[PDB]
DNA sequence: TAAGTACT
RNA sequence: UUCGACCAGG
DNA sequence: AGTACTTTCCGGTCATT
């Protein structure tokens, strides 16, 4: 899969280490400065500017170059780029914590608000479970709002012991949109409301202690709180935000490719204010804009209404949105995909197929293909199929040699020619008796999917045996069904040795068989029973002949 | 056609292990990426010709694996990275158990 | 300096060779992909010792093609120069920028200005050399060098060395 | 490539790659304390030329042997004798091994697996680190200075006189030509 | 790792081959056979791999080994040869 | 063991965990009017020696966590008075095989 | 005894219909629901919060919400989960793959 | 939901039911290690029936002209009557069948004796029957030791778990108990000879089969039980097309939701 | 649709 | 490709 | 403490971008 040999050893993923990107890493990794917000047109001249998409990053226009990495398009996954922000921004999805963390530590000095000294704390420092420490710790220090400098140790409440210092009262905190604001109580009276600048928060975090990280659900190497705040922004490469070209002289840019375009814009404009007419706080009116975009870019289904509609009123697909359940990556692209070597038509009963069979229409059998590997055992038979062509039925439509190259049997000036080579593969037609997985959705049974014997038949319908009807739970009032074709010698095995209908006969969901006899066959098997019912020679003879395994003994 | 969730669950029930994978990879996605044996990322600048491999930053050129995963997955991952989250791909367990 | 490190390697064998003397083929291939290798972490792999008791262990069958993968554990003779290491080899090429000594499977080079001063460089010589008051360095002349620095590369290793210290030069 | 008996748990931040110098600080892959396949520990393995010339030959030889159980089913004099052992049990395209035996066979300092034995038994009473215990064996030294200078890792590990005696007993075992 | 490798004695699992096991042994073997691997039984004229395998498997002449992992990681090793094949 | 009638003062109870090793438990009368262990449903449990436990584990190759658990305040957990770490063996009847052996550690 | 009820109840639900399910199943579920400690619900509120990996829980009702706090708390995934591997394109340790297969070179010689 | 919640659950080679953490969920799949597929509603004859009938059927007394096996059944009939060393096994048996009675009546209070159990014994003998053209006329050839001692030697092999220790080999006994009861129920001396005239041949056969047949009905380490059970419940859940309680579907929902406020709360006090 | 949380 | 609607069906 | 909000499985059309 992928094609082209790589002297790179191959392995399977065993662990997935979840972490957060450190502004320094994001940089090291990147291969793109990403300074301009434009797409291309070096003054209309078509290509790409060393600005956004491909300032060395991936490519388009069917052209090798991927930083000489060549290979071009298919094979060169993306190469992240970055884009140095102007000023720190929250991480739309992290705000929650970032906030809940401050409520756990006081600024100025930045350190815990409850040491081993407070006993209710001890118990909350033994619980081994990041999710639970931080869910008890928080509950304990969200109340105390005074960075205690002296507390009564494990002895007299009279004697006061010392630790860190700076009682600077702790302001309670609330969430308004994408910013954190808190009030500092002053006694003597009346509050003191001020906005907590990211630049500030970030700092208080950078200083949080090493053991303090950990104590609170974090990790010194993979996720330091101080990273929940974005300094550098990784820039997904084309393949994540591909285009769609209507030949040439037109457009086709992807949603994402725009929010960056914005994020980028709204960044520069900020910068060009801190080195010019800087009316001090007529900037934080344009810094909220970056905190906005760089927030929405990731999540756009927030509580603070403003959907950030894109000119036309279309919502805007946020990254988060792409993964969100169903119809989405995780659940729709990974946990379940569309697949090749599959077919579906209308099912109809046929009292002439053995139970484990399935009627496949030539039409399809000539479409679906099974890759066979040229072996001295078949060579002959295979070569015949190849010659036969991809039009006659028992035949094939693709011969592929070691040299990773496909011979298209329907065009190739040598179609008629060709001598096979032990080791070559000959995608052939599905033949009478190739195990397949047949099925009828909704699949809520082991049995909703069983392995059958392919039986190529005329006319356009999957013709399944009647008794295997109730397990798929299907009628023929127009009911459709799916058929998947195995691909590796060992794959088949898995169907035939575990999925074959004859096997599914007795079901564990009810320790009783799950297929029987219905309609005519049943109804008729009663009539044909009755004492009252007798049959004469002429016929008793044919009936015998019908049972295929009749020992020939009238 | 589609081999949606339910269809999977069935194979899982059947224990038809390999098959499941086959539907999921060979007959669909299936893709080959390279990694840094160090920082479990897709960084790797594989020139698959002059065998060069690099990965400045984690700066390698020696410890590099090659893996097979559903392109959709690679995406899942890249999409996650653009969200500044890191999914590490390691070829060996170190947490035992 | 020459070492005998314990290494291991994984070879993916195609069902093809799942014969009777598979053990054989494996070993054989082990050799094809090692004896002659070069790394920074192992340097020059020169020879597999104890050819006979080469451990193969049970190899496992991958899972889409019969190919099997055995972790062939072996032991062999290595050599990876170091900075500050003192070795003597035989000169090969010599130019107006210095001569190149060949300490074993490796080639250590010495800069004209990384030697002494009383040693100049004679051009119109045949073969080309470097003359002194009493010494003469050319082709076959054996030298003893102090490897100042090492530079790993591709499937080889080079290094620059000096002969400016004491107890260094010809012999 | 070819792994080396010791899975060092690399947790992301690979940055501390110390220098390489005769400060006996060899790449982590050559600590005095390395691991043997059996899973046991074992002192590093330092081979001085001519002692190596013998290990290689000893296997390159016993290879030709087990290469025929299955086949059924003087200085300039050793240059020729070895060239063959190669063109029989080597890859032929291992131009390194070729050149490694020339060098290894030219600058070698011993011919008997008995002489090389004593060399060892000798230097192996020093308590010295393998790498030194090699250089001493493959480098001619007349003085404690020529020595304690071309192996600066010695400097304080052994009195000049002592090291001098050893050097004496070497040129004394040094086989002729 | 060998502390995670259980001895041939002290062995515990089912003396019989699991249906998944055989299912895979046959498949796997078939594949290899179809790859032009070596066949250890006289092909009584058989030419279909999974067919051959079914044969190799009944003359218990399959050079494979099923390594049964345990929840904790330690495994047991069995050979198609040993394993009883009821079904 | 202290049996209160209608309740104890929150000022009081905060004096039980102040004299280890020893331990104290609080039970309401109204909750002991009937023995729950006598209920058709509740099967008989059993404490396990720190010996019988270090065994159970070794014989299943289990880590403490993979073991099924019982609440520290569980009605029966109190009736027997378990302690964070003690293991209970639950032996009940079964319509599939007369008796079934289950284990419940404590959190 | 709670279990005993939770089961008894679920069972009655299936019996009212005149259907039948072999203990074991209702049992298993009724157990998964209990073991943990008390009544762990078959919903995004319960089970999909346990110690199980991220990528797994990730595929059911909270996805991103979940993935986010996975990197934040530097979670480590075993990839023992069925789902886990389905997502990676690897063979899941399930029946057919609950074990490994090897060519025993030894036995591979007596066979000739 | 039901599915996603149990995917990861399967039977591991030790015969335990766990998930991805390895957290035991069932120590023996279904409290018995038998694969659902191999099971049929059999009847534990030992349960129902009057204390009177019970004797007339399973009681054998070699010390009595009216409570001994008539020599018309066993070959060594007359030469047994009275023997005292036999009436010890013959009484050991009975005291057990009796322990059985009381045991079952402590598990299945309802009295219902028809339950799902691996290995259909009824048929296994039925075959034994017409397979050896056994004539209900002439006498058997089983010693009394033959029978009783072999049945005991049978239970020894119905292994579900294998382990080489007490803890384990103790569970063994457990996860088999019920079955054996059914086993002893149908292989008690009187029965074995008076109801189904077995010959030494037939019997040794009936045994062999039960053993083998049982060993097949075990569960296969590999079976992804979770998903299975999931469906098995959520399947007959869709076929639900619809005394004044909460009902089906909505209720089941109510149950999986672990809801505090259930439409119907009720409570039956005896 | 109907239930369950989290949120105002 | 996407959003939306509709539909259409099992 | 109450009210609103958010969170079944599977062809072709039109319309817009
Ligand atoms: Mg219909
Ligand atoms: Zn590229
Ligand atoms: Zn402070
Ligand atoms: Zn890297």
């Amino acid at each position: 899969v992928g094609q082209q040999y790589s002297s790179a050893p191959l392995r399977t993923v065993k662990e997935v280490q979840f972490g957060l990107f450190s502004p320094e890493e994001v940089r090291a990794i990147s291969v793109a400065k990403i300074r301009f917000p434009e797409t291309m047109d070096e003054t209309q001249t078509r290509a790409k500017i060393g600005g956004l998409n491909d300032p060395r990053l991936g490519s388009i226009d069917r052209n090798l170059k991927c930083q000489t990495c060549q290979e071009g398009m298919n094979e060169c996954p993306g190469h992240f780029g970055h884009i140095d922000l102007a000023k720190p921004v929250f991480h739309v999805g992290f705000i929650a914590k970032i906030k809940k963390v401050c409520e756990c530590v006081c600024m100025h000095c930045g350190k815990l608000l409850l040491d081993e000294h407070n006993e209710l704390m001890r118990q909350a420092l033994a619980i081994k479970d990041s999710k639970k420490r931080f869910a008890a710790i928080w509950t304990l220090c969200k109340t105390k709002m005074v960075c205690e400098t002296d507390v009564p140790s494990e002895d007299d409440p009279t004697q006061l012991v010392s630790r860190g210092g700076c009682g600077n009262t702790q302001p309670t905190i609330r969430k308004d949109g994408l910013k954190l604001v808190g009030s500092w109580k002053k006694d003597r009276d009346e509050p003191e409301l001020r906005v907590l600048s990211t630049e500030e928060i970030l700092n208080i975090f950078k200083h949080i202690s090493v053991k303090d990280f950990t104590s609170l659900g974090f990790n010194e190497v993979f996720s330091r709180p101080e990273w929940m705040i974005l300094t550098c922004l990784p820039v997904p490469p084309p393949p994540v935000r591909p285009s769609i070209s209507f030949n040439e002289s037109q457009r086709g840019e992807d949603d994402l490719t725009f929010k960056l375009a914005d994020i980028l814009k709204a960044n520069i404009s900020l910068e060009t204010l801190e080195h010019n007419g800087a009316p001090h706080h007529a900037i934080e009116e344009a810094e909220s804009l970056l905190q906005f975009h760089v927030a929405t870019y990731m999540d756009n289904d927030i509580a603070g209404q403003p959907q950030a509609l894109q000119k036309s009123g279309r919502p805007v697909k946020s990254i988060r949105a792409r993964l969100k359940g169903k119809e989405g990556r995780i659940r729709g692209n990974l946990m379940g995909k569309r697949v090749d070597f599959s077919a579906r038509t209308v099912i109809s009963g046929d009292p002439n197929l053995e139970l484990d069979q399935v009627g496949v229409p030539k039409s399809i059998a000539k479409t679906l293909t099974y890759p066979e590997v040229v072996t001295p055992y078949n060579i002959d038979r295979l070569t015949q199929l190849v010659r036969n062509g991809p039009n006659e039925h028992p035949g094939a439509k693709y011969v592929i040699r070691d040299s990773g190259d496909r011979i298209d049997l329907r065009y190739s000036k040598r179609a008629g020619d060709i001598q096979l080579q032990y080791g070559w593969k000959v995608e052939r037609h599905i033949m009478d008796n190739d195990p397949v997985l047949f099925n009828r959705q909704p699949s809520l049974h082991k049995m909703s999917m069983m392995a059958h014997r392919v039986k190529v038949i005329p006319y356009s319908t999957f013709r399944l045996n009647l008794s295997v009807t109730s397990p798929y739970n299907a009628d023929f009032d127009g009911d459709e069904m799916n058929l998947h074709v195995p691909q590796s010698e060992e794959t088949r095995a898995e169907l035939s040795q575990l999925c074959a209908v004859p096997l599914q006969i007795v079901s564990p969901q009810s320790n009783k068989p799950c297929m029987g006899i219905v309609q005519d066959t049943l109804c008729g098997i009663r009539k044909l029973t009755l004492r009252d019912t007798f049959i004469e020679l002429d016929q008793v003879l044919n009936m015998l002949y019908w049972v295929p395994d009749w020992d020939g003994v009238i | 056609l589609r081999f949606g969730e339910m269809e999977r669950d069935c194979m899982i029930a059947h224990g038809a292990a390999s098959f499941l994978k086959e539907r999921l990879m060979e007959a669909s996605d299936a893709f080959r990426v390279h990694i840094c044996g160090i920082c479990g990322l897709m960084t790797v600048i594989a020139k698959l010709n002059h065998n060069q491999f690099e990965c400045k930053g984690c700066d390698n050129k020696i410890d590099i694996y090659q893996i097979h995963i559903p392109y959709a997955a690679k995406l899942l991952f890249q999409e996650l990275m653009a969200m500044n989250i890191t999914p590490r791909l390691y070829t060996d367990r170190s947490r035992d158990f | 300096m020459f070492f005998i490190k314990d290494l291991s390697l994984n070879i993916t064998l195609h069902p093809s060779f799942f014969g009777p003397r598979m053990k054989q083929y494996l070993k054989t291939k082990l050799l094809e992909e090692v004896e002659g290798s070069c790394t920074g972490k192992f340097g020059y792999i020169l020879c597999v010792l104890d050819y006979d008791n080469i451990d193969i262990q049970r190899g496992r069958i991958l899972p889409t093609d019969g190919s099997a993968e055995f972790n062939v554990k072996y032991r062999a003779v290595v050599f990876k120069p170091f900075k500050g290491e003192v070795v003597d080899g035989t000169v090969v090429s010599c130019s107006q920028h210095g001569f190149e000594v060949q300490v074993g499977p490796m080639k250590v080079f010495v800069t004209k200005h990384l030697m002494p001063q009383d040693l100049t460089f004679n051009a119109g010589s045949n073969p080309p050399s470097y003359q002194s008051s009493e010494d003469v360095i050319t082709i076959k002349s054996r030298i003893r060098v102090k490897i100042e620095g090492c530079i790993s590369q591709v499937s080889s290793i080079h290094a620059i060395g000096s002969i400016k210290e004491d107890y260094l030069g010809a012999i | 490539s070819t792994s080396t008996f010791q899975t060092r748990r690399r947790r992301l931040k690979k940055v501390e790659e110390e220098e390489n110098a005769a400060t006996l600080q060899l790449g982590q892959e050559f600590q005095l304390k390395q691991i043997n396949h059996q899973g046991e520990e074992e002192e590093l393995i330092a081979l001085n030329l001519s002692e190596a010339r013998l290990v290689i030959k000893e296997a390159l030889v016993e290879r030709r042997r087990a290469f025929k159980r299955s086949q059924k089913k003087t200085r300039e004099k050793e240059l020729e004798s070895i060239d063959v052992l190669l063109e029989q049990t080597t890859g032929g395209n291992n131009k390194d091994l070729k050149n490694t035996m020339q060098y290894l066979t030219n600058f070698s300092r011993f011919r008997d697996q008995e002489t090389v034995g004593a060399v060892i038994q000798l230097l192996k009473s020093t308590g010295l680190h393998p790498f030194e215990v090699a250089q001493l064996g493959s480098l001619a030294c007349d003085t404690a200075d020529e020595a304690k200078t071309l192996i600066p890792s010695l400097n304080n590990k052994i009195s000049d006189d002592e090291l001098e005696r050893i050097l004496k007993e070497l040129s004394n075992l040094e086989t002729l030509y | 790792l060998k502390e995670k490798a259980i001895p041939k004695d002290q062995r515990a699992t089912t003396p019989y081959m699991t249906k998944y096991e055989r299912a895979r042994i046959l498949g796997t073997r078939a594949l290899q056979i179809s790859m032009n691997a070596p066949v250890f039984v006289d092909l009584e004229g058989e030419t279909d791999p999974l067919r051959i395998a079914m044969k190799e498997l009944a003359e218990k002449k399959i050079p494979l080994v099923i390594r049964r992992y345990l929840p904790d990681g330690s495994f047991e090793d069995w050979s198609v040869e040993e394993l009883i094949v009821d079904l | 063991i202290f049996v209160y009638q209608n309740n104890i003062t929150p000022s009081a109870m905060k004096l039980v965990p102040s004299i280890p090793p020893a331990t104290i438990e609080t039970f309401n009368e109204a909750a002991l009017v009937v023995n729950i262990t006598h209920h058709e449903l509740v099967p008989k449990h059993i404490r396990l020696s720190s010996d019988e436990k270090r065994e159970l584990l070794k014989r299943y190759r289990l880590k403490e966590s993979q073991l099924p658990r019982i609440q520290r305040a569980d009605p029966v957990a109190l009736y027997l008075g378990l302690k964070r770490g003690e293991v209970v063996k639950i032996i009940r009847k079964s319509e599939t095989s007369g008796r079934y052996a289950s284990y419940r550690i404590c959190m | 005894a709670g279990r005993a009820a939770l089961y008894k109840e679920v069972y009655n639900v299936i019996a009212s219909d005149g259907s039948y399910v072999n203990y074991r199943h209702m049992a298993l579920l009724v157990d998964v629901m209990t073991t943990q400690g008390g009544l762990t619900s078959v919903t995004r509120h319960g089970f999909n919060r346990s110690n199980t990996g991220a990528l797994m829980r990730c595929s059911f009702e909270e996805t991103v919400e979940i993935l986010f706090e996975a990197g934040a708390s530097a979670e480590l995934d075993d990839c023992r989960g069925v789902s886990e591997n389905v997502i990676l394109g690897q063979m899941a340790p399930i029946g057919t793959g609950a074990f490994d297969v090897m060519i025993d070179e030894e036995s591979l010689v007596k066979y000739m | 939901r039901l599915v996603k919640a149990l995917e990861d659950i399967m039977v591991h080679y030790d015969n335990t039911t766990r998930n991805s953490l390895g957290n035991v969920i069932q120590f023996i799949y279904g409290e018995d290690g038998m694969d659902a597929a191999h099971i049929e509603k059999q009847s534990l004859d030992t349960i129902g029936g009057s204390d009177a009938a019970f004797e007339k059927r399973y009681r054998v007394d070699l010390l009595n002209t009216d409570h001994t096996l008539d020599p018309s059944l066993l070959e060594s009939g007359s030469e047994i009557l009275g023997d005292l060393k036999l009436q010890v096994l013959l009484d050991e048996e009975y005291k057990q069948l009796v322990k059985d009675r009381k045991f079952l009546r402590e598990v299945f209070v309802d009295g219902e004796a028809n339950w799902p159990l691996p290995v259909n014994i009824r048929r296994i003998i039925q075959n034994a029957q017409q397979t050896f053209h056994i004539d209900h006329t002439k006498p058997s050839d089983l010693t009394i030791k033959d029978i009783v001692l072999g049945v005991k030697d049978l239970q020894e092999n119905l292994l579900v778990l294998r382990g080489k220790n007490e803890i384990i080999q103790n569970a063994q006994r457990d996860a088999v108990t019920l079955f054996c009861c059914l086993l002893r129920s149908r292989l008690a001396t009187r029965r074995v000879l008076q109801e189904y005239r077995l010959t030494k041949q037939a019997f040794d056969w009936v045994l062999s089969n039960i053993e083998a047949q049982f060993l097949r009905s075990v569960v296969h380490p590999g079976e992804m039980v979770g998903v299975l059970a999931a469906q098995s419940i959520g399947e007959p859940a869709t076929q639900m097309t619809l005394k004044k309680v909460t009902s089906g579907v909505p209720r089941l929902k109510e149950i999986l939701n672990v809801a505090k406020n259930m439409k119907t709360p009720s409570l039956t006090v005896y």
